[PDB]
């Protein structure tokens, strides 16, 4: 897999889209996570399209293709972190998470 | 609970041609409970080397089997299926009709 | 392009002579590829088709023990809902289980099924939003308390859309020239005379893949569908299928008649004439 | 209410063992998967070792196959790695998750610090 | 695959 941007900086109420490229997973094992700097991840959307209990509804999932996407409708500060796509394989029995994209602050 | 009496088709796997082997079918489908018998004949005769698709049902709920056996048909032989149900009095003796 | 893949569940209690009669079968379509039978002696799931059985040794002891699980909840449910139904311990009864799913022809999760049946009626169903249950009767209402509460609708989501999904798309990659395949019909018509003023055109379509066929014994247009045996789609017993469609036409009156065949590994619908 | 906590990894040397223990309290513990995920300091993510609770069904990161192994004592709550045959290349934070049903790690723990030396 | 989980009616 490839999550692309590696990393992109965005301004407070821009819309910010990470991309996740599993080629080979079934959209219900695509989870997407949001680590801040030394705590433990948080689950955001799982099944690629569905919203987690109490995440905020800027944050939405979608796939065109083979291709994974996780938007911040607008974004706030509170979302400025490390976001992991993962991928579960039920034939291999391995999940794998994405090499992360982190979003920062503009000028 | 409420059981519903198979429905037999007599057949072959390739158009009878006299003297070329094919497989003689007796597909039996739409019979609950599943606790069926089923005998192939040749001449009024049960035939042995009988082979049976494994049972699975369709979407109501009542089942249906394969019954396939080699034979090389000729004008000679008569083929049939005898075929035994709870909801059977009697055992259905299906002929083979080679235009079915 | 839509692709399913199904599995058959049928134990049949058997009291006074042993355990319940447990067998499973698995479809990729309709094809046929896992069996269990619980009076085999081998005791694990075997292989009935050529592209499966190249799975390795991990794959066959997981799906026994799966197997061999449903097996035993069966076997307990056949003295469960003899008890809710209050029915009599000496006799035969029978619980079909039906579950699967469907992926399109980019192999991407169409819907999942789940259904239960006891004594050849419906039982239980899983709806099609996946997350509630149909109960079929009063008897039933209790088994959806169950699994309700114990969550039996979201535990089996996962399997649904992302077990059958992936491992159905593998089976479509290790059969894909047995299950990617169309085999159009073998039409023809035979005329078999009854009578000296009665007659009966058999339109056949033979050796065809997969089952969905449809013969229509059309009339100067205006379909008939009546005075028509249409005798249901029969496996040919090598993987292909076999269906003829008859008409009871008048003698003399045979070369107005035409019959039209449907099937997916068809250009065109055929106008078969005698 | 679901809380998972892990504790008992620290200083090992190369070619040791550790056992990595993850207590869960707060949901029945046949229910659910345990996996173990780490981060690599300053890198990414890495899933390593998974236990389903029920059926006994361990899985593997494919670098840690053999070297790593999950127990999980059903009737303690809690789910175990022992981890032999460390490498330098294994010092990460390894956090435990719970996969429910949903095919995501919804409730994490905090982290423990393996520094292989 | 076979399904694992299964509660019973
Ligand atoms: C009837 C229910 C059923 O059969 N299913 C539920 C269990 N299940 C399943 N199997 C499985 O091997 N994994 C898995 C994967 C894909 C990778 C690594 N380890 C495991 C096991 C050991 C937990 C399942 N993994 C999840 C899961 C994913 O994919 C992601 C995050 C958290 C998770 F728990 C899962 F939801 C179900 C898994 C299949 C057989 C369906």
């Amino acid at each position: 897999m490839t999550q692309s941007p590696s990393s992109l900086s965005a301004s407070v109420g821009d819309r910010v889209t990470i991309t996740c490229r599993a080629s080979q997973s079934v959209s219900s094992a695509v989870a997407w996570y949001q680590q801040k700097p030394g705590k433990a991840p948080k689950l955001l959307i799982y099944s690629a399209s569905s919203l987690y209990s109490g995440v905020p509804s800027r944050f939405s999932g979608s796939r065109s293709g083979t291709d994974f996407t996780l938007t911040i409708s607008s974004l706030q500060p509170e979302d400025f972190a490390t976001y992991y796509c993962q991928q579960a394989s039920y034939v291999r029995k391995t999940i794998t998470f994405g090499q992360g994209t982190k979003v920062e602050i503009k000028r | 609970s409420i059981q519903r009496t198979p429905k037999i088709q007599v057949y072959s796997r390739h158009p009878a041609e006299n003297g070329k082997s094919n497989f003689l079918n007796c597909y039996v489908s739409g019979f609950h409970p599943s606790d069926i018998e089923v005998d192939l004949l040749k001449n009024g005769e049960r035939i042995e080397k009988v082979e049976h698709s494994d049972l699975s049902f369709s979407k109501d709920w009542s089942f249906y089997l394969l019954y396939y056996t080699e034979f090389t048909p000729t004008e000679k032989d008569e083929y049939a299926c005898r075929v035994n149900h709870v909801t059977l009095s009697q055992p259905k003796i299906v002929k083979w009709d080679r235009d079915m | 392009g839509s692709h399913s893949m199904r599995y058959f569940f049928t134990s049949v209690s058997r009291p006074g002579r042993g355990e319940p009669r447990f067998i499973a079968v698995g479809y990729v379509d309709d094809t046929q590829f896992v069996r269990f039978d619980s009076d085999a002696a081998s005791q694990r799931m075997e292989p009935r088709a050529p592209w499966i059985e190249q799975e390795g040794p991990e794959y066959w002891d997981q799906e026994t023990r799966n197997v061999k699980a449903q097996s035993q909840t069966d076997r307990v449910d056949l003295g469960t809902l003899r008890g809710y139904y209050n029915q009599s311990e000496a006799g035969s009864h029978t619980i079909q289980i039906m579950y699967g799913c469907d992926v399109g022809s980019d192999g991407r999760f169409l819907r999942g099924y789940r259904q239960d049946a006891y004594d050849g009626k419906d039982y239980i169903a899983l709806n099609e939003d996946l997350r509630s249950w149909t109960a079929a009767d009063m008897a039933a209402q209790i088994t959806k308390r169950k699994w309700e509460a114990a969550h039996e609708a979201e535990q089996l989501r996962a399997y649904l859309d992302g077990t059958c999904v992936e491992w159905l798309r593998r089976y479509l990659e290790n059969g894909k020239e047995t299950l990617q395949r169309t085999d159009p019909p073998k039409t023809h018509m035979t005329h078999h005379p009854i009578s000296d003023h009665e007659a009966t055109l058999r339109c056949w379509a033979l050796g065809f893949y997969p089952a969905e066929i449809t013969l229509t014994w059309q009339r100067d247009g205006e379909d008939q569908t009546q005075d028509t045996e249409l005798v249901e789609t029969r496996p040919a017993g090598d993987g292909t299928f076999q269906k003829w469609a008859a008409v009871v036409v008048p003698s003399g009156e045979e070369q107005r008649y035409t019959c039209h065949v449907q099937h997916e590994g068809l250009p065109k619908p055929l106008t078969l004439r005698w | 209410e679901v809380q998972l906590v892990e504790s008992g990894g620290g200083l090992v040397q190369p070619g040791g063992s550790l056992r990595l223990s993850c207590a869960a309290s707060g949901f029945t513990f046949s229910d659910y998967s345990i996996h173990w995920v780490r981060q690599a300091p300053g890198k990414g993510l890495e899933w390593v070792a998974s236990i389903s609770s029920s059926s006994g069904s361990t899985s593997y990161a494919d670098s840690v196959k053999g070297r790593f192994t999950i127990s999980a004592d059903t009737s303690k709550n809690t789910a175990y790695l022992q981890m032999n045959s460390l490498r330098a290349e294994d010092t990460a934070v390894y956090y435990c998750a719970r996969g429910g049903w949903i095919a995501a790690m919804d409730y994490w723990g905090q982290g423990t610090l393996v520094t292989v030396f | 695959v076979v399904g694992a989980c299964g509660v019973g009616k």
